[PDB]
């Protein structure tokens, strides 16, 4: 197992270490949000996270690294 | 039937004793809730303050 | 799927299931706008019948148990045509529909049906 | 996605042509029901004429029949008749909601409705 | 003072109900309601489906009929304070069937 | 005999009067537990939340 | 859909609610089906209110990453029908009360199961125990 | 629109708007076919309140007076909480859909309701 931190995904549709689940959806629906949540879930699981941000607002990536500086991740 | 009414009166007084007993036990549980709430407000304030100061020092580092 | 090459009763099983099923797949949008309880009785029986049918022919796999919870079943075609000759005829119209959910054999479906009724009590 | 929305169109053709079927069938039911009511009409006409002249002929109030005698304000029942099949729309639970307000009006004076 | 609640028939879309008072009855023609309705002459209307356009409406005329004073020479074998005690169940059943079919 | 009859009658009547009084007293003790625990839950939870927001 | 399944998640949540995915799929269809809600069967009424409360379990606040043991707690709370009788919209409050109550009262549960990854009878017992307690606490009130 | 930016109060304000209006759309695409009253009492009330918020957000514009005629209005955060609050609590729950139409301030909607109730 690899842990989500979000409830329903680990409940019904599990993610696993090595498994490559695909988040999908329309815009503005929390995709990057649930990505960062399942990153900073990993706080004692010896899990390197590589948030490769591609082609969006640098203000947004500054916001997510701000949230990461908050959460220590 | 009069005797059944008197025994029903005694049953009502027994339920009143139950009401007073659960009243005192509910007040004890309210003291318990006040104790756990004092500990919880202490935990919230101490956790927030200390962790925020340590995060500020991490920003300083 | 020729009648003479599958058995002319097996073929009638196949035709009856395809008939009530396709009629349900037709009906389902009219359901979605006017209510099953309105949708007239001589088809209101068949919608619930084929609705049981499809979920009954959902059957578990010996590998898919990781996705389902119960280890699957290798079903024999005689058992299949038997259970469907119950359902399409309307013998097992007494059963709840989810008793047909994910069940290998129709006798196991009756067993799960008794379990469901038992838990309706409990 | 083209075929699937095309089929939604086709099922909307189905939906219109079935609501038309329900329309015409309910019209046939309305015709038969108004036919049955005008069939029971002369029964009603006869009974109301004989009743009017009978209670004209009675001529004094020595008539102690319990069905009519206007007695005290005890429990006021509700003989409510409601919808027949649930393609009703508004009026056929609006009668129910007006009945709810009548239950409120009976509990205004507190008359213990049935 | 039963409060019979059939739904009326005035228009095809919004035939608002009225709260009849079946039992007890009243003077003969009077089938009054709680809400001062009181057609009070028990000759009623009959609904029909007028067709003035591409659409339909309601045709209800308050059809009246006469008081014949049926016969002075007609004899009461059951004592007209007594025959009415059974005639009134018939008025009840006719009103309840007319309300039933008006609701339908 | 009339004194004995009046004695038994008035005694049973006072017994039923006290029966209704004791029923109302049981409801009064129910009101005691109800208002006590309700205002207690209100005070504890609301004070905890207010002091939590203030300290936050 | 996740196409590798339970083998990439924990055995405790496995043994609890492997089936809950398909149960909620049926609840989603039947809730689409319960648009025609005039005279629902009592069993399908139980099923619909059940999966209703289950979907309400699958509500969670912004960036509150629950312990995976807490996910086991709420998943057993759903799958064992304790919440079925309870209030349907206060299930979030029931859950936060329950998780605080177990995380205080019986934190030995979450550590023994996180050391075993397995839903054992000890887990069951501690769970239903704190369930009775906090169900009382939130019934009153 | 985050609690830790707008205040959790304003966050849930925007939520309790958005849930209702999204639900209204999900009911819209099947209410337009087959009419109004085939819903629940609840869903009927929710449609009414959603259209309440809808016409309530009809902000009259201060520059649009020369285009439409109405000299527009300015609103702020007390409006942002309170018009929502009256709509969602059910304080304003009998004034018609016109009675918050093209008026920003909810008290202005109340005065408009007074005027249209007066004109009868
Ligand atoms: N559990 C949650 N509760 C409340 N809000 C949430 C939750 N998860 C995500 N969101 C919200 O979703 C919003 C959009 O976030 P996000 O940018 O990740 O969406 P997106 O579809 O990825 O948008 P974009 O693709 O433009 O980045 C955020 O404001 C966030 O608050």
């Amino acid at each position: 197992p690899l842990q989500t931190g979000l409830i329903a995904i680990d409940a019904m549709i599990p993610v696993g270490r090595g498994q490559r689940e695909l988040i999908i959806g329309d815009r503005q629906t929390g995709k990057t949000a649930v990505a960062t949540d399942t990153i900073l879930n990993q706080q004692g699981q010896n899990v390197i996270c590589v948030y490769v941000a591609i082609g969006q607002k640098a203000s947004s990536v500054a916001q997510v690294v701000t949230n990461f500086q908050e959460r220590g991740a | 039937t009069i005797r059944n009414s008197e025994e029903l009166r005694g049953k009502a007084i027994e339920q009143l004793e139950k009401a007073r007993a659960r009243l005192k036990k509910v007040e004890m549980d309210a003291d318990q809730f006040r104790v756990n709430g004092y500990s919880e407000i202490e935990r919230e304030k101490m956790n927030l303050i200390n962790s925020t100061y340590k995060t500020l020092e991490q920003f300083e580092n | 799927l020729q009648p003479r090459i599958v058995g002319e009763e097996h073929y009638e099983i196949a035709q009856r299931v395809k008939e009530t099923l396709q009629r349900y797949k037709e009906l389902q949008d009219i359901i979605a706008i006017l209510g099953l309880d309105e949708l007239s009785e001589e088809d209101r029986l068949t919608v619930a019948r084929a609705r049981k049918i499809e979920r009954f022919l959902s059957q578990p796999f010996f590998v898919a148990e990781v996705f389902t919870g119960s280890p699957g079943k290798y079903v024999g075609l005689a058992e299949t045509i038997r259970g469907f000759q119950l359902i399409l005829s309307g013998e097992l119209d007494s059963l709840p529909e989810q008793a047909f959910y994910l069940v290998g054999n129709i006798d196991e479906a009756t067993a799960k049906a008794m379990n469901l009724e038992m838990e309706s009590k409990l | 996605n083209l075929r699937e929305l095309r089929d939604r169109i086709g099922s909307v053709k189905n939906t219109q042509k079935i609501t038309e079927a329900m329309k015409l069938v309910a019209a046939a039911k309305v015709r038969r029901a108004q036919e049955a009511v005008v069939n029971g009409r002369p029964f009603s006409e006869t009974l109301v004429e004989v009743l009017y002249n009978m209670n004209e002929q009675l001529q004094t109030e020595d008539v102690d029949v319990p069905l009519t005698k206007i007695r005290t304000v005890k429990k006021v029942a509700l003989m409510v008749v409601t919808g027949d099949r649930g393609l009703c729309g508004g009026f056929n639970n609006m009668l129910l909601k007006k009945a709810e307000s009548r239950i409120a009006e009976l509990k205004k004076l507190g008359v213990d409705y049935t | 003072k039963v409060e019979m609640l059939y739904t009326k028939f005035v228009s095809l879309v919004k035939s608002d109900p009225v709260i009849h008072t079946l039992l007890p009855l009243s003077p003969k023609g009077e089938i009054c309601d709680i809400n001062g309705k009181c057609v009070d002459a028990a000759e009623d209307e009959l609904f029909r489906l007028t067709t003035k356009e591409g659409k339909l409406t309601v045709e209800r005329d308050m059809i009246k009929t006469e008081t014949p004073a049926f016969s002075p020479i007609l004899e009461f074998e059951q004592d007209p304070a007594q025959i009415l005690d059974a005639l009134l169940p018939l008025y009840l059943n006719s009103q309840i069937l007319r309300a039933l079919q008006e609701s339908l | 005999l009339g004194d004995f009859m009046d004695k038994r009658d008035a005694s049973i009547k006072e017994q039923l009067s006290g029966v209704k009084d004791t029923s109302s007293e049981v409801k009064q003790l129910e009101e005691q537990a109800n208002a006590v625990m309700r205002a207690a839950r209100a005070e504890i939870s609301a004070a905890l939340n207010k002091m939590k927001k203030e300290t936050q | 859909v996740s196409r590798v399944g339970s083998a990439a998640q924990i055995k405790a949540m496995k043994k609890v609610a492997g089936k809950l995915k398909l149960e909620l799929a049926q609840f989603a269809e039947l809730e689409a089906f319960a648009q025609f809600a005039s005279d629902l069967d009592k069993a399908t009424q139980n099923q619909l209110a059940r999966g209703q409360r289950l979907r309400e379990l699958l509500k969670q606040p912004q960036s509150a990453p629950l312990t995976v043991e807490e996910q086991v707690m709420t998943i057993y709370t759903g799958t064992n029908g304790y919440l079925d009788s309870l209030e349907l919209d206060q299930v979030r409050k029931y859950l936060v009360e329950l998780r605080t109550y177990v995380k205080t009262n019986k934190p030995e549960f979450q550590e023994i199961i996180s050391s075993t990854k397995t839903f054992t009878e000890e887990a069951e017992a501690l769970l239903k125990e704190a369930i009775q307690e906090q169900m009382e606490r939130f019934l009153l009130q």
